[PDB]
RNA sequence: GCAUGGCAAGUCUAACCGGAGUAUCCGGGGAGGCACAGGGAAACCGACAUGGCCGCAGGGCUUGCCCGAGGGCCGCCGUC
RNA sequence: UAUGCCAGCUGGUGGAUUGCUCGGCUCAGGCGCUGAUGAAGGACGUGCCAAGCUGCGAUAAGCCAUGGGGAGCCGCACGGAGGCGAAGAACCAUGGAUUUCCGAAUGAGAAUCUCUAACAAUUGCUUCGCGCAAUGAGGAACCCCGAGAACUGAAACAUCUCAGUAUCGGGAGGAACAGAAAACGCAAUGUGAUGUCGUUAGUAACCGCGAGUGAACGCGAUACAGCCCAAACCGAAGCCCUCACGGGCAAUGUGGUGUCAGGGCUACCUCUCAUCAGCCGACCGUCUCGACGAAGUCUCUUGGAACAGAGCGUGAUACAGGGUGACAACCCCGUACUCGAGACCAGUACGACGUGCGGUAGUGCCAGAGUAGCGGGGGUUGGAUAUCCCUCGCGAAUAACGCAGGCAUCGACUGCGAAGGCUAAACACAACCUGAGACCGAUAGUGAACAAGUAGUGUGAACGAACGCUGCAAAGUACCCUCAGAAGGGAGGCGAAAUAGAGCAUGAAAUCAGUUGGCGAUCGAGCGACAGGGCAUACAAGGUCCCUCGACGAAUGAC
């Protein structure tokens, strides 16, 4: 039982993405922010500069951390960025919400999941 | 976004902009958190007597006689749980801790969060607030702070359409229970929260139910009485600007 | 509702026989009692493991690994700019109660810099210079021979 | 003392003098307007009427005040013993209104009439 | 340990101070704690911001083929 | 159908339940000593009638003064008789009078009485006389100095642990104690009296190296405060009693100087704003108490009673809480606002008086002994070689010296002067006042809401209960009848209600009387569950149910 309305909110669409359009990133992300906390995703900046690409938006599952450096001008899709991490990452790409991802994206594609 | 400022009559006074925490997302249970909290902090510690139940030599005579091993003073039975007058078990404890903690981020969060629950019409009344109003906060001027007179007040929130809140606060409630044994016999519903900059509107205060605060102090317990989001609730032109760096 | 809430009625409370739940021979023993008898297992061996220097004869090193220095060289604006030169004592915190400031090669290297510490790895030395920098030495650091 | 023993028995534990308090009852307009005071301590000349009990709309000399009850006897305002015999219901000063007053005292009207000090 | 929540290479204040609506509460307070490197009795020394291979989920493509976080198997590095 | 079974109805018994709170429990703020000028505590007295409680003390529920208060009053305690108060009583505050006997108990003796002037006893001063003084005892705990267990833990047990705990002896105050470095030892070019709070840290240290035990320096805060002798050099320049007179003390040194920013002495410079002694003497704040203090007691309906419903209206710097015949801001006390007094802060802070700070050169003049220290034996501590202490023995120096910096000796370095003394504030407790509460709500909560440390038990130390609620108002039941009758009963009266009628609100169960339904004197025992019948049933809150026939028709399935 998650307690913040706005994750339940985010689980929801989520799903709603998932099943509507053909996006199936969307509902497995769903099922790791419906699994406990801890299991959730605490990705720094120096992981997602040694997996990521360009024009292929990176989905983490959690919280992206700003320890370490990002040269690679990407587009970070999380459910939460610390104040440093979404700062460095405008710096050389841009940080997007979950939410925003779901809408610019329906379908879920030329996404890659990183933790 | 853009609030509306009102004299003292009840008319438009130009517009000022809403500041940014007005525009916190609602976090019902972060602010429920907060008023948990607060409400618990303020408990006093209780406790049973330490030797209550003990000031007895009394002992058992154990087997012979066909009683129960019961310690007894005289035929009577004493000290132990089972027996009258004996010690309580489990008994409340004047040592236990009953505050509660919460990290500075979390409750500046939820006061800012309870804050932008103010500038949601719906919310308000959702909550159980009776107006006739449309945009809310209520914005005034700072020539608030000057009244004097309730009856005043009373006047500048009818002519606010923002009375009826204290005609639905204008009710005690004789609660159920011991409660009132114990001097808290009535209740009364939250009404609007008067928030001015240098201090609490003298003025206002005894309106029924209404509460006062200052912007620099104002907190989740005003803005969200019983953790609740949304109170009706009116700001001085000063209070706004000042509850912006909170 | 949680498993005490549950336990109204149950008689035992989850201890199985009502003979159990008693006094310290349920736990066989008061506190480690027994801790090289019957409940040996899973306690650390007895006995006594070398010596101890007094508390004030020891020195605490301050301590920073390059990937830290290197990492932040853009962000630390408030310090020297060059052909970038940064003094460690002031990067590194709690270095004020410690007896010296030493750095250490873990990482890498991707800039031309110039520290001044009391201390260097022989990692740390090539790291740096393997980058084109130098290692500066405090008048402190002037201790090693 | 906002708790409700603690008020109950200042009440009942009162001394004497304190006691007077408990024996007021609200003045007519008349002599609100003339003596400038909402209340009095009812006394023993002043004549009353009677604003709530079985006795409502009644009025009467008031013949005794008991500070130890906190009471008043008011005339004709009686209750018909067994043996037929009429004796004086108690009165609680709050269901009463005093419609004149005994000024035989120097000092009370003298208080009364003071904007300084209340009777 | 676990579930929830805040912040995140950091995080939290303690006594205490000021304010106040005066035991709540608003603001100060980082002393200090834990985390940020380990190994060795000690002296003393001091590490992978990724080199290879499998491969789940997911993604990509001209629909078996690529990319494949996490995970698994190695390499390599600090120290005794 | 006896004796009787199950359930119900009427009445009872009982006192649960619900509602109520004059008592508790706990937290918080304030405040804090009393006593030979005989306390605290106890005994016995004291009232018109007086048994308990409270008060008081032969002047006995009280006497006097001042202030407040006010038309009432004569305690709890509501009777009867009587009395007091406008000559201002009651009641409250302050101050004073009185204040029996025992009691530290002090002339002597003694189970609260007695015998023939009394600080008994021990002390200091001393006119050497009890002439002037001191001590004694109490107090809720807190505080300081001594004595000091065991159960227990170690799964036995001895060191260890419980624990320097329990208990015991002695004693102070409103707080104690501590305290201006022979310190610390982040070793420093550093800190700078002492408590206490937070942390340092379950770290260092201890320990059948088992179980367990367990600091400090420092840091952040609180509050801040620093001084006086002994001696050197002076040498009666001095102090106490007494109005004075006069007496006493004091060369075995009173008094001056001086106290590591060492001092004295000698010669100089300069100067005082230190320090010490004495005078004056608060603000603010806080705690408590007090004065003043807004607005409905309007209509209708219900009711025994509006504080209810509906309608109309008002105050609010006051919508905290309580009272009042039911839910009250506006009926009464209060509550906000304003104002006043007392106490504490505190004889403190500020102020002023007096004094005189400091510096140079010379000077081996002075600077606390069974001490520092060593050894034997013990206790204690984390203190380990390196805690603190006791005991027996031994035992130094003299600043050109001495002690410390966690083993000893020598050297260096750094800190610092023991063996004399005083010291505000910040901290503990809770007797006392006041406030508060997600505490209990009469088998709870104190043992104690009640005669409570009461009744009562024990030779004694000691032990120790139970008992709260008529009603709006006593209107607490006149009169008549009956009766041995102030009993009880009948009739009757009051009230909304007596099934509110006195241990009287409500009034459960166990259970008792009478009574209704079912069963019943030929029949068998976990007392029932599920089926199906008899008999019984006011309404309400459930409304279904029966038979012919017909439609549908799983598995099964015939004559
Ligand atoms: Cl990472
Ligand atoms: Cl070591
Ligand atoms: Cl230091
Ligand atoms: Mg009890
Ligand atoms: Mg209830
Ligand atoms: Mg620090
Ligand atoms: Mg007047
Ligand atoms: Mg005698
Ligand atoms: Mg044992
Ligand atoms: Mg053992
Ligand atoms: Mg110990
Ligand atoms: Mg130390
Ligand atoms: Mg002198
Ligand atoms: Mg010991
Ligand atoms: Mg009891
Ligand atoms: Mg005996
Ligand atoms: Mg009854
Ligand atoms: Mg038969
Ligand atoms: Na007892
Ligand atoms: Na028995
Ligand atoms: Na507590
Ligand atoms: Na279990
Ligand atoms: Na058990
Ligand atoms: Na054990
Ligand atoms: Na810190
Ligand atoms: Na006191
Ligand atoms: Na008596
Ligand atoms: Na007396
Ligand atoms: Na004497
Ligand atoms: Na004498
Ligand atoms: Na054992
Ligand atoms: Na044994
Ligand atoms: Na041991
Ligand atoms: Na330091
Ligand atoms: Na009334
Ligand atoms: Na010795
Ligand atoms: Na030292
Ligand atoms: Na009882
Ligand atoms: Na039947």
């Amino acid at each position: 039982s998650k307690t913040n309305p706005r994750l339940s909110s985010l689980i929801a669409d989520l799903k709603s993405a998932a099943r509507s359009s053909g996006g199936a990133v969307w509902g497995d992300v769903a099922e790791r922010l419906e699994k406990p906390r801890r299991t959730h995703a605490e990705v720094n900046l120096g992981r997602i500069e040694r997996y990521a690409q360009e024009d292929e938006t990176v989905v983490v599952p959690g919280k992206v951390l700003g320890s370490g450096v990002l040269q690679k001008d990407v587009t970070v899709a999380a459910v939460d960025f610390s104040g440093t991490a979404e700062t460095k990452i405008d710096q050389v790409g841009e940080a997007v919400s979950l939410e925003q991802a779901i809408e610019n994206n329906p379908e879920g594609s030329h996404v890659r999941v990183i933790r | 976004m853009q609030a509306t400022i009102y004299d003292l009559d009840g008319n438009t006074d130009g517009e000022v902009d809403l500041p940014d925490v007005f525009e916190t997302p609602v976090r019902s249970d972060l602010i429920g958190k907060a008023v948990r909290a607060a409400q618990a902090n303020r408990k006093q510690d209780y406790g049973s007597d330490e030797y209550a139940g003990l000031r007895t030599p009394a002992e058992s005579f154990g087997s012979g006689r066909g009683q129960a091993h019961v310690p007894k003073l005289d035929g009577r039975a004493r000290r132990v749980p089972q027996a009258v007058k004996g010690r309580s078990a489990h008994p409340p404890k004047t040592e236990k801790d009953r505050s509660l903690d919460l990290n500075d981020k979390e409750r500046q969060l939820a006061v800012r969060s309870a804050l932008a629950a103010t500038a949601d019409a719906d919310l308000v009344a959702d909550r159980g607030h009776e107006f006739d109003r449309d945009e809310v906060p209520v914005v005034v001027s700072d020539d608030f702070e000057d009244l004097v007179k309730t009856q005043e007040v009373v006047s500048l929130l009818e002519a606010l359409d923002v009375h009826a809140d204290i005609d639905r606060a204008d009710e005690t409630k004789i609660k159920a229970g011991q409660g009132s044994a114990r001097g808290r016999k009535y209740r009364r519903p939250a009404s609007i929260l008067f928030v001015t900059s240098d201090e609490p509107s003298t003025a206002a205060r005894n309106l029924a139910g209404a509460d006062v605060a200052t912007a620099s102090e104002v907190n989740t317990e005003d803005l969200a009485p019983g953790g609740a989001p949304g109170r009706l609730t009116v700001f001085t032109e000063s209070a706004l600007a000042e509850v912006a760096e909170r | 509702t949680s498993k005490k809430k549950r336990q109204r009625g149950s008689r035992t409370h989850g201890g199985g026989s009502h003979k159990n739940r008693r006094g310290a021979g349920h736990r066989g023993g008061r506190g480690d009692a027994g801790r090289d008898k019957h409940e040996f297992h899973n306690h650390e061996p007895l006995g006594k493991s070398g010596f101890k220097r007094p508390q004030k004869v020891q020195e605490e090193a301050a301590t920073i690994d390059v990937r830290e220095i290197d990492e932040n060289v853009t962000l630390l604006a408030a310090d020297d700019v060059a052909e970038f030169r940064v003094d460690v004592r002031d990067v590194v915190e709690e270095a004020d109660d410690a007896d010296y400031v030493k750095v250490l090669g873990a990482g890498q290297v991707r800039h031309e810099l110039t520290l001044i510490a009391d201390d260097f790895s022989e990692g740390a030395r090539e790291k740096v210079e393997g980058a084109g920098g130098s290692v500066e030495l405090t008048d402190l650091g002037e201790e090693r021979q | 003392s906002k708790q409700p023993d603690k008020q109950r028995k200042s009440q009942r534990r009162a001394p004497l003098h304190e006691r007077h308090k408990q024996v007021r009852a609200t003045l007519s307009a008349d002599l609100r307007e003339e003596y400038g005071q909402r209340n009095v301590r009812v006394n023993a000349g002043d004549t009353v009427e009677v604003l709530r009990g079985d006795f409502a709309g009644e009025e009467g000399e008031v013949i005794n005040v008991d500070l130890d009850k906190a009471v008043i006897h008011v005339e004709d305002v009686t209750l018909e013993k067994t043996d037929g015999e009429e004796v004086p219901r108690p009165l609680d000063t709050s269901n009463v209104r005093v419609t004149d007053l005994d000024l035989e005292d120097e000092k009370r009207e003298a208080r009364l009439e003071s904007e300084d000090d209340s009777a």
